[PDB]
C-alpha cells in the first residue's frame, strides 16, 4: 500500500494473509522552560506535539505536554509564550495561566455628555 | 459645483501572517539510521544553521500579528444602549449567541477561507476578535481620543460632523441631513453583507503556495539521484558498509540540495509577508484611529472613518468616505469690483445663476449674498484679470439708519 | 561560522590540503581536492545569500529613517503614531553605532471632566452653530469653548454663524445669543 506521497502505509501479512496498517513512532521537539540562572535552577520542559501518556505536575495545552508547571486559573500578562493562549512564570514554582489582553472598560456614552 | 453627495463603504484585505512550520534537518535527510547520521556529521553546520532560519521565521509571524491587531491599552466595551443618532452597528460588532463572538460579517469571512512539524499561533481566534472588537468600540464611542490618550465620550453625530468639516464641508450640511446619511450608510452595510456570502484571493494565495512548496519537498524524498534505489533500509540491507557509503552519500546530498532551496525560498516569501505586515499595521494606525488626507490610502474618496474586521491570517478594512454627486455649471469670477476695490471669498467661490451673484462653499452648492462678513478686500481693481462689477451689502448700514 | 566551516572534510580523508598531498599519490590526491572545494564553494555561496537577504531588510530599515528624520525632524506630521504616541509638536535626532535615535516630544491631554452639550441653539426662531469649538454646558448655563482644552466663553454672534430654522435640527435646545453691537449703539 502506498499513501499520496508513496509511503509503504500498509501491509499483508504473509502467513495468514490479513492486512495491517503501519504509523509511525512519536516524535516531537522538547523545550526548556527557564528563570534567570541567577532566580533560580528550576526548570519546566514542554514536549511539542506529544500526547502526555506517551512521555515515558502534567498538564496538556494545544501546544504539547507541559511537565514541571502547575495550572493557576487566574490570569496574567504574558511573561514567557508557550503558545495557542498560554503563558508560564515564575512565582515558589512556575506557574501557568491563559493571558489576559488588558484592563476591561466601559465608556460612558450617552447622546448628551461630552468630555 | 457637486449639489448633492452619497456615502460609500468599500473594503480591503491584506495578509499579516502564514504558517508556522518546523523541519528537522537529520530526521528528513536519513530517518533513524546511525550510519546515515555518522556519514552527515562531516558536513559541518549546515543542519544547525537550516534549523536557526526557519526557528526565525517561525517567531517572526508572532511578532507580525502583535504589531497590527495589538494597538489599545484598554478592553472598551460597547453600552448597552445602541442609541448612535439613526446609524446601525450589527453586522459589525459582536453577538454573544455565537459560541466566539465573531461578528455577522467575520463569520461570513471565516467560511470562505518525515521532520514536519506546524507550531500554534500564540494568539488564538478569540483573542484577535476581542482586540478589534476593543478598537470598534472605541472607535465607535470617544472618536479618535482614544488614540492619543484617554477615551473621551462624545455623540457620535456631533463625531460626524467633526468629520466632515475635516473634509471641508460645514456642519449643518450633516445636522440637516443627518436620516439620508444614516440610511445610506445603512444600505452601503447591507450591500457589503450581500456581496460577501454571494473575495479573500489574496488570503488564499499565500495557503496555496505554501502547501504546494511543502508537498515539493515531501515528493522529493523519492529520487534515486544515482543510488540503486531511493529508500536507505535497502541499501543498508542489500550492502556492506563500504559499497553503502558510495550511495549513502549521493542520496545525503540531493536531500542536503532540496531542503536548502527550500529554506532560501521560505525566507523570500517571509520577507514580502513581513512587509504586507506592515502596511496593515500603518493602515490601522492611520484610518482607525485618525482621519487621514492622503489621497487613495483609506478608500476612495474623501476618508471619513474605518472600521476593522479580522479574517484567516489576515485583516479586513471597511472604509467610508464622501462622494460628491449631481453637479451644475456656473459662471466664476476671481474678485468683485466695488467702489474702485476688489474684493476676494473668505472660504469660498463667486458663483452666477445667470443674472445674480453669490457666494457659495467649494465642495456643496449652497449660495449666499455677497456682503463685508465673507469678503476681504486688497488693492483696487486694475490689477485682477477677469474681475467683474457687482455691489457688496454692508449690514452696519441699514441698522444704524 | 564561515571561518570554522574551513575544518570539515566533506566527505575526505582530511580537512588539510597539505596533509592529502603529503600522504597520497596525485592521481588519488586530485579526488580529495574536489570534494574539498565543492564544500567550501557551497559554504562560501551560503554566506553570500544571507548578505544578501540581511542587507535587503537593513535597507529597509534606512529608508522608514530617512522618511523619519524628513517628516518629524524637518516640519510637523500630522500622521496618527508616526512621530511618537500623543500629538506631535518636535523631534530631536541623535548618532548611534550603525544606527540613530529619535526624541519623539509630544502633547498628552488629563484631567477629564463631564460637560452636557447641544448641536445647535436655538434663538429667535433661527439656528446657530459654533464657528470653531462646542457648545457645553455646566448645568445652569451655556457657554462655548474650543474642543482640545477647557475655555468657556459667552455665546455671541462673533463665535457662532446661523443656518436655517429649528426644526429640522435633532436635538436644539433654546438659550439666548447676546449681540455685541446693540450696547454700543445705545
Ligand atoms: C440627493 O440624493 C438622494 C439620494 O438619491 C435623494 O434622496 C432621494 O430622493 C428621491 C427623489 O425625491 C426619493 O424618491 C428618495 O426616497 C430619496 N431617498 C433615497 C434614499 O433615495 C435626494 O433627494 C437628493 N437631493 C436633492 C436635493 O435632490
Ligand atoms: C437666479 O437667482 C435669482 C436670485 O434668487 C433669481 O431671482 C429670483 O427669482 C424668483 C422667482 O424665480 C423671485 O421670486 C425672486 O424675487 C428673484 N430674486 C431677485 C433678487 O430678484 C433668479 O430667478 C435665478 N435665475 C435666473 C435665471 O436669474
Ligand atoms: C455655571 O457657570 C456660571 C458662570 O460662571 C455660574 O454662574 C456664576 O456663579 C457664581 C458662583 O456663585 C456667581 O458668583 C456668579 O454671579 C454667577 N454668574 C452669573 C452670570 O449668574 C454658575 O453658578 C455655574 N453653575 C454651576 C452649577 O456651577
Ligand atoms: C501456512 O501458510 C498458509 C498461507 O499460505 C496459511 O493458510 C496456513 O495457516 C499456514 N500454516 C501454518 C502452520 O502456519
Ligand atoms: C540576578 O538577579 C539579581 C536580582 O536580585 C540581580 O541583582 C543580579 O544582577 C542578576 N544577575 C546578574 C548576572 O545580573
Ligand atoms: C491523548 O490521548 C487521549 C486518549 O485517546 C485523547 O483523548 C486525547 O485527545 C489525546 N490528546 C490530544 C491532544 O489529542
Ligand atoms: C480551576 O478551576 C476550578 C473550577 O472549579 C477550581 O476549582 C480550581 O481551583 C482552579 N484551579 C486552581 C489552580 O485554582
Ligand atoms: C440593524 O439592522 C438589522 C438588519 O440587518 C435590524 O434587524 C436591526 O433591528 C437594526 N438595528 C436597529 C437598532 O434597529
Ligand atoms: C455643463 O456644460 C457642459 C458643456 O456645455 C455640458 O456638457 C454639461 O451637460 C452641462 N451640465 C453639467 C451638469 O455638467
Ligand atoms: C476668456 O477667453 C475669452 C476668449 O475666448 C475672452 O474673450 C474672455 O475675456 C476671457 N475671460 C476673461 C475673464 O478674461
Ligand atoms: C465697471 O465699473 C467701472 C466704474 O463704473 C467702469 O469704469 C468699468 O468699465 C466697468 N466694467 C465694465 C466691464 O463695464
Ligand atoms: C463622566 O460621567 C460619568 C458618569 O458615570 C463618569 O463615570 C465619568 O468618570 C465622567 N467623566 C469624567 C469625570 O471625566
Ligand atoms: C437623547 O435621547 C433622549 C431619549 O431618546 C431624547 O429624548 C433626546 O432628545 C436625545 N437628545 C439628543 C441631543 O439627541
Ligand atoms: C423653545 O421655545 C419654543 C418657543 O419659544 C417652544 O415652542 C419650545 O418647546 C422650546 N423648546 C424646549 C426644548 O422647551
Amino acid at each position: 500500500g502506498r499513501d499520496i506521497a508513496d509511503t509503504t502505509d500498509a501491509v499483508r501479512d504473509p502467513q495468514t494473509l490479513e492486512i495491517l496498517d503501519i504509523t509511525p513512532c512519536s516524535f516531537g521537539g522538547v523545550s526548556v522552560i527557564t528563570p534567570g540562572t541567577n532566580t533560580s535552577n528550576q526548570v519546566a520542559v514542554l514536549y511539542q506535539g506529544v500526547n502526555c501518556t506517551e512521555v515515558p505536575n502534567v498538564f496538556q495545552t494545544r501546544a504539547g505536554c507541559l511537565i514541571g508547571a502547575e495550572h493557576v486559573n487566574n490570569s496574567y500578562e504574558c511573561d514567557i509564550p508557550i503558545g495557542a493562549g498560554i503563558c508560564a512564570s515564575y512565582q515558589q514554582s512556575v506557574i501557568a495561566y491563559t493571558m489576559s489582553l488588558g484592563a476591561e472598560n466601559s465608556v460612558a456614552y450617552s447622546n448628551n455628555s461630552i468630555a | 459645483i457637486p449639489t448633492n453627495f452619497t456615502i460609500s463603504v468599500t473594503t480591503e484585505i491584506l495578509p499579516v501572517s502564514m504558517t508556522k512550520t518546523s523541519v528537522d534537518c537529520t530526521m528528513y535527510i536519513c530517518g533513524d539510521s546511525t550510519e546515515c547520521s555518522n556519514l552527515l556529521l562531516q558536513y559541518g553546520s549546515f543542519c544547525t544553521q537550516l534549523n536557526r532560519a526557519l526557528t526565525g521565521i517561525a517567531v517572526e509571524q508572532d511578532k507580525n500579528t502583535q504589531e497590527v491587531f495589538a494597538q489599545v491599552k484598554q478592553i472598551y466595551k460597547t453600552p448597552p444602549i445602541k442609541d448612535f443618532g439613526g446609524f446601525n452597528f450589527s453586522q459589525i460588532l459582536p453577538d454573544p449567541s455565537k459560541p466566539s463572538k465573531r461578528s455577522f460579517i467575520e463569520d461570513l469571512l471565516f467560511n470562505k477561507v518525515n521532520g514536519l512539524t506546524v507550531l500554534p499561533p500564540l494568539l488564538t481566534d478569540e483573542m484577535i476578535a476581542q482586540y478589534t472588537s476593543a478598537l470598534l468600540a472605541g472607535t465607535i464611542t470617544s472618536g479618535w481620543t482614544f488614540g492619543a490618550g484617554a477615551a473621551l465620550q462624545i455623540p457620535f453625530a456631533m463625531q460626524m460632523a467633526y468629520r466632515f468639516n475635516g473634509i471641508g464641508v460645514t456642519q449643518n450640511v450633516l445636522y440637516e441631513n443627518q436620516k439620508l446619511i444614516a440610511n445610506q450608510f445603512n444600505s452601503a452595510i447591507g450591500k457589503i453583507q450581500d456581496s460577501l456570502s454571494s473575495a479573500l484571493g489574496k488570503l488564499q494565495d499565500v495557503v496555496n503556495q505554501n502547501a504546494q512548496a511543502l508537498n515539493t519537498l515531501v515528493k522529493q524524498l523519492s529520487s534515486n539521484f544515482g543510488a540503486i534505489s531511493s529508500v536507505l533500509n535497502d541499501i543498508l540491507s542489500r550492502l556492506d558498509p563500504p559499497e553503502a557509503e558510495v550511495q549513502i552519500d549521493r542520496l545525503i546530498t540531493g536531500r542536503l540540495q532540496s531542503l536548502q532551496t527550500y529554506v532560501t525560498q521560505q525566507l523570500i516569501r517571509a520577507a514580502e509577508i513581513r512587509a504586507s505586515a506592515n502596511l496593515a499595521a500603518t493602515k490601522m494606525s492611520e484610518c482607525v484611529l485618525g482621519q487621514s488626507k492622503r489621497v487613495d490610502f483609506c478608500g476612495k474618496g474623501y476618508h471619513l472613518m474605518s472600521f476593522p474586521q479580522s479574517a484567516p491570517h489576515g485583516v479586513v478594512f471597511l472604509h467610508v468616505t464622501y462622494v460628491p454627486a449631481q453637479e451644475k455649471n456656473f459662471t466664476t469670477a476671481p474678485a468683485i469690483c466695488h467702489d474702485g476695490k476688489a474684493h476676494f471669498p473668505r472660504e469660498g467661490v463667486f458663483v452666477s445663476n445667470g443674472t445674480h451673484w453669490f457666494v457659495t462653499q467649494r465642495n456643496f452648492y449652497e449660495p449666499q449674498i455677497i456682503t463685508t462678513d465673507n469678503t476681504f478686500v486688497s488693492g483696487n481693481c486694475d490689477v485682477v484679470i477677469g474681475i467683474v462689477n457687482n455691489t457688496v451689502y454692508d449690514p452696519l448700514q441699514p441698522e444704524l439708519d
